[PDB]
């Protein structure tokens, strides 16, 4: 036993001014009502779309910690190129 | 001196090892090659080849003809889930597109 | 007389007469299974050598190759491919 | 020299040999009258075994003699 | 209870398949769309205990005006085997289900078929049907009409020319006739 | 026992098919003699037995304070052996779970087995000494005389029918004993690689005939035949039925068994948690199963008579069966449900044809 | 003079010759237009190759019968089956007389004299059993149940293979 990962939400952990922050950091000025659920679901499909490779390239190194070079690989496989961490 | 049991069938395959072997050495991919990546590498290759070409055969008999002709290759890869996903920017030559009409583009009655 | 060159066209006969007793093929669509074949040797190379490069090794085994198919397959095609892989190999070791 | 290769059968068979043979005109008597795949004619010399790439004479064992084969799987 | 002396045993015919949860919601060219069709039709539409007359084709996937639904086939008989058959199943107390293609034959669906004996009627429908060309053999190939939802079950008309046995399904328009 | 009529294709085991979400910290398992129960040890020292039929728990038991890391069952099923760091011979019971046997040993043991057919002789091996035969009622034990004493790890078992006693050592030295007289009628040493030798984690054996299994250190698990070593006798150069490893990910294994008819090989993985099936006769991988990607394996088991797979990992045991398909036909034998158009015209006795028990059978019988 | 056009079940083998078929799938129930109403007719059948579980009933059926029907159903046709003699007409099963081999010269005579019927089983102009008496009012069709794939052949000329003995009839090359 001994590991406590009963986890069910932090998709909601995502708030609701956040979701507005951003737009208004995007340039944005009048906002609906359902943009709420629909953002959170293309974020939970990127963020799984990343943590896939860069888990792949962690395990193939034999090792137990994903450190930050390997995120900047799995993002350099999909196109979005990361500067500043290597 | 011995048997000249080639890698392809002492192995179970249908693709060559001998020139995969050759094309692993002679891309500049590495220093030294293993012995289990030429052959692990001719099944995957195999297997994608069966893939397509299973649907290709469906659809050639399913229109009525002997051969396959490309139309038949572009239904296969883009009426598939996976492989349309695989082949993403890829256009095949001759291959026009699916049938596809919007849902407002065509007339609906009412009266009578 | 010519210069021999490289193809494909054997091997996509014995698959497609294996998987199809009485199916042909026209030459359009054999030039194009020769270069769908040519691209997915050129990105899984690619991937293996990338993971030989990061890892500081020098030798591509069959571990790396199985990386990157597992890497760039999407999901249900990599579960299939990795077994049809592992079954050759370890029919071609006894 | 008549040996005797009783298996663990019950599968007793009997050829009559010169001492000075090969394996491979005792792969030729087998398969021609039993068509056993002489991938599987392994022999047992006290416990050591009878390796199929020399002569009879090599071993000097009493003339007339009884071995053993097993069944075996080598090249599938 | 025992001693009580219930007899709602045996006043139908042997069979069953009711008190199932009958709720789900509240709410190309031609043969490779039949390949389609062989694959999804498992997948498409259920048969549940209706609420019109004991059971029912229900539907579960939303289904577009115009796709393929499901095959009717089962056995095949020929014109002369009717009246000996509906003799058989009559002798039994067994319905008799049967199903006419063209001017040829006729497929059975009593002692072998599939899933698709238990459409009900109505007089306004939302399936239909045509002939098609699988190499010779023709097929009794279930379209659409409109768009269908979760939960409804499906119905569709007869082709029955006006003509003894009453209207126990009961539509909204009907004409209180099967014929 | 079970339906007979039930075979419609039977398989070889796919799924995942639900597990047993009871109590974890799982540490070994076996079944009985027909795959009906299954023994499981806790982690404070209690047994855990699930029945199969029902699928409910049958029995806890409460053994003692260490942990419970070697299991056997006795031959009628009534008689539970057992070995742990409390160093302690025991032996329980089935109806009530009772102390019969107490006899704190030292060098703690590693495996316990039965003699297979007399229940008497018991198997006993330590943490360093050479391993050591007993009785139940008397002390009588017989420590087998190893000429190494330098590995200080020797493992040994009895076979199926229980002739001989099959001895090794962790250089890689096998010395046959017979089980009673202890006759040393067979040595062989394993030609493992090259020249260079390896150790010897375990021994198991089978069902049906006397193909067993050497499972080596060098990731390669050997597979011999009893009756050669029984042809060879001493001084023995046996060279094995079939070998096996995988070195696309060379992978030193934890557990082996074998089927319940000697045909399939199952053995699990130490690294991955995957478990691969194997063919005895041809000699090929048949299929690779998973899990929980990122747990650890303990302890394989196989179901005899019926193709059920019991794995340990995080304390959870899983059982894979198939997940199987039911259809119609069971409710309404007379329908029968057909795919496409089937023709019925081959009989020929139609369009109006008319023609012109004495078996007495116990009734409470076996 | 051909085999039928329209009286013959259209999936049949039908060739080019049009004068040997092979058997469909069913009760295949060929008739001819080449029928006789009354008077002395007489063809022969020259059955060639008859495989087993290909059995066929032989009679004279009247033309408002259906393609597919077996032989012998009620007034218009009589039938009898090949294994056991056992004929079958008007919803009855009586095991009757004996059969008959495979690939014999069959073709049966019948006789209406101006209201009384001569049926008799002809196998190679032998007495082989009287079927029935006093048949009624229509015209008089070939109509074999060829059951499964078998080779038979209508004989139309007048080099007769085996001809009934001592028995009067016009010729049945012409009529078409
Ligand atoms: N609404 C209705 N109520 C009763 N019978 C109906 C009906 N609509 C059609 N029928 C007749 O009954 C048959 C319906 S099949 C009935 C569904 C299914 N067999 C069941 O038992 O529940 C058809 O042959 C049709 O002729
Ligand atoms: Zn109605």
């Amino acid at each position: 036993k001994r590991h406590r990962k009963v986890l069910r939400d932090n998709i909601q952990g995502i708030t609701k001014p956040a979701i507005r922050r951003l737009a208004r950091r995007g340039g944005v000025k009048r906002i609906s009502g359902l943009i709420y659920e629909e953002t959170r679901g293309v974020l939970k499909v990127f963020l799984e779309n990343v943590i896939r490779d860069a888990v792949t390239y962690t395990e193939h190194a034999k090792r137990k910690t994903v450190t930050a070079m390997d995120v900047v690989y799995a993002l350099k496989r999909q196109g979005r190129t990361l500067y500043g961490f290597g | 001196r011995a048997k000249a049991k080639t890698r392809s069938s002492r192995a179970g395959l249908q693709f060559p090892v001998g020139r995969v072997h050759r094309l692993l050495r002679k891309g500049n991919y590495a220093e030294r090659v293993g012995a289990g990546a030429p052959v692990y590498l001719a099944a995957v290759l195999e297997y994608l080849t069966a893939e397509i070409l299973e649907l290709a055969g469906n659809a050639a008999r399913d229109n009525k003809k002997t051969r396959i002709i490309p139309r038949h290759l572009q239904l296969a890869v883009r009426n598939d889930e996976e492989l349309n996903k695989l082949l993403g920017r890829v256009t095949i030559a001759q291959g026009g597109v699916l049938p596809n009409i919007q849902s407002v583009l065509l007339p609906k009655k009412t009266e009578s | 007389r010519k210069t021999r060159k490289e193809s494909y066209a054997i091997y996509v006969y014995k698959v497609l007469k294996q998987v199809h007793p009485d199916t042909g093929i026209s030459s359009k669509a054999m030039s194009i299974m020769n270069s769908f074949v040519n691209d997915v040797f050129e990105r899984i190379a690619g991937e293996a050598s990338r993971l030989a490069h990061y890892n500081k090794r020098s030798t591509i085994t069959s571990r790396e190759i199985q990386t990157a198919v597992r890497l760039l397959l999407p999901g249900e095609l990599a579960k299939h491919a990795v077994s049809e892989g592992t079954k050759a190999v370890t029919c071609y070791t006894s | 020299m008549q040996i005797f290769v009783k298996t663990l059968t019950g599968k007793t068979i009997t050829l009559e040999v010169e001492p000075s043979d090969t394996i491979e005109n005792v792969k030729a008597k087998i398969q021609d009258k039993e068509g056993i795949p002489p991938d599987q004619q392994r022999l047992i010399f006290a416990g050591k075994q009878l390796e199929d790439g020399r002569t009879l004479s090599d071993y000097n064992i009493q003339k007339e003699s009884t071995l053993h084969l097993v069944l075996r799987l080598r090249g599938c | 209870a025992r001693a009580e002396v219930h007899l709602r045993k045996s006043a139908f015919d042997m069979f069953n398949f009711l008190a199932s949860k009958h709720r789900q919601p509240p709410e190309l060219p031609m043969p490779m769309r039949f390949r389609h069709l062989k694959k999804t039709s498992k997948e498409a539409v259920g048969v549940y205990r209706s609420p019109i007359h004991g059971r029912g084709l229900f539907c579960k996937r939303n289904i577009d005006a115009g796709e393929m639904v499901i095959e009717y086939a089962g056995n095949v008989i020929r014109s002369i085997q009717t009246d000996k058959r509906e003799k058989y199943y009559d002798s039994k107390g067994i319905g008799c289900y049967m199903f006419r293609i063209d001017d040829s034959e006729v497929v059975d669906a009593t002692m072998h078929g599939n899933a698709a004996r238990f459409i009900n009627h109505s007089c306004e429908p939302n399936c239909y049907s045509r002939v098609i060309n699988i190499d010779g053999q023709k097929h009794i190939v279930i379209f659409a009409m409109r768009k269908i939802y979760r939960g409804e079950e499906l119905t569709y008309d007869y082709k029955f020319p006006i003509e003894k046995l009453p209207c126990n399904c009961g539509a909204k328009k009907c004409r209180k006739f099967l014929n | 026992n079970l339906e007979l009529l039930e075979s419609f294709g039977q398989n070889y085991p796919e799924e995942a098919d639900g597990t047993l979400d009871c109590i974890s910290m799982a540490l070994t398992c076996t079944f009985n003699r027909w795959g009906t129960l299954l023994a499981v040890g806790c982690n404070d020292g209690r047994i855990v037995i699930w029945d199969f039929l029902t699928r409910g728990i049958a029995k806890i038991i409460s053994a003692h304070i260490h942990p419970v890391c070697s299991l056997c069952w006795s031959r009628d099923g009534h008689k539970l052996v057992s070995a742990s760091t409390d160093n302690i011979v025991s032996q329980w019971d089935v109806l009530s779970g009772d102390c019969d046997q107490r006899f704190r040993f030292p060098s703690p043991i590693l495996k316990v087995q039965y003699h297979p057919r007399d229940q008497n002789k018991v198997l006993v091996c330590p943490m360093k000494s050479a391993p050591v035969m007993l009785t139940l009622s008397d002390s009588k034990h017989v420590v087998l005389p190893v000429d190494d004493d330098s590995d200080l790890n020797v493992v040994a078992s009895f076979d199926r029918r229980g002739e001989y006693i099959y001895t090794g050592n962790a250089k890689g030295k096998i010395l046959v004993l017979k089980t009673d007289s202890q006759d040393l009628v067979a040595s062989f040493r394993v030609t493992t690689g090259t020249s260079n030798t390896t150790a010897i984690k375990s021994i198991e054996f089978a069902r049906k005939g006397s193909c067993f299994l050497i499972n080596t250190a060098d990731r390669i698990i050997r597979v011999y035949d009893g009756r050669e070593i029984l042809t060879c006798g001493r001084d023995g150069e046996p060279e094995p039925m079939q070998k096996l490893q995988d070195l696309v990910n060379r992978t030193p294994w934890k557990k082996c068994c074998f089927s319940g008819d000697g045909e399939y090989i199952v053995a699990g993985s130490a690294r991955q948690h995957a478990l691969y099936i194997w063919e005895k006769s041809i000699g090929n991988l048949v299929k690779i199963l998973h899990g929980t990607r990122g747990e650890l394996l303990l302890d394989v088991a196989w179901h005899p008579v019926r193709p059920i797979i019991a794995s340990i990992s995080s304390g959870v045991v899983s059982i894979w069966a198939q997940n199987q398909v039911e259809n119609w036909s069971a409710f309404a034998p007379d329908f029968k449900e057909l795919d496409e158009n089937v023709e019925y015209e081959e009989r020929e006795s139609e369009f109006d044809i008319e023609d012109e028990e004495d078996e007495e059978v116990d009734v409470t019988s076996v | 003079v051909l085999l039928a056009l329209h009286d013959r079940a259209p999936q049949l083998k039908i060739s080019d010759d049009r004068l040997t078929v092979v058997g469909e799938k069913g009760y295949s129930m060929v008739r001819a237009s080449h029928g006789v109403r009354k008077g002395a007719w007489y063809f022969e059948i020259t059955v060639d190759e008859m495989p087993p579980d290909t059995a066929a009933r032989l009679g004279w059926s009247q033309p408002l019968g259906n393609l597919q029907a077996p032989l012998g159903y009620d007034k218009f046709s009589y039938s009898w089956r090949s294994k056991k003699g056992t004929k079958f007409h008007q919803s009855i099963g009586k095991h009757y007389s004996s059969g008959y081999g495979q690939g014999d010269v069959l073709g049966f005579y019948i006789n209406l004299p101006e209201p009384h019927s001569e049926i008799i089983f002809y196998k190679n102009g032998v007495n082989q059993g009287v079927a029935y008496k006093d048949i009624f009012e229509g015209v008089y069709f070939p109509a074999i149940s060829l059951y499964k794939s078998c080779t038979v052949s209508i004989n139309f000329g007048p080099c007769f293979k085996y001809p009934p003995k001592d028995l009067t009839y016009r010729p049945m090359s012409d009529m078409g």
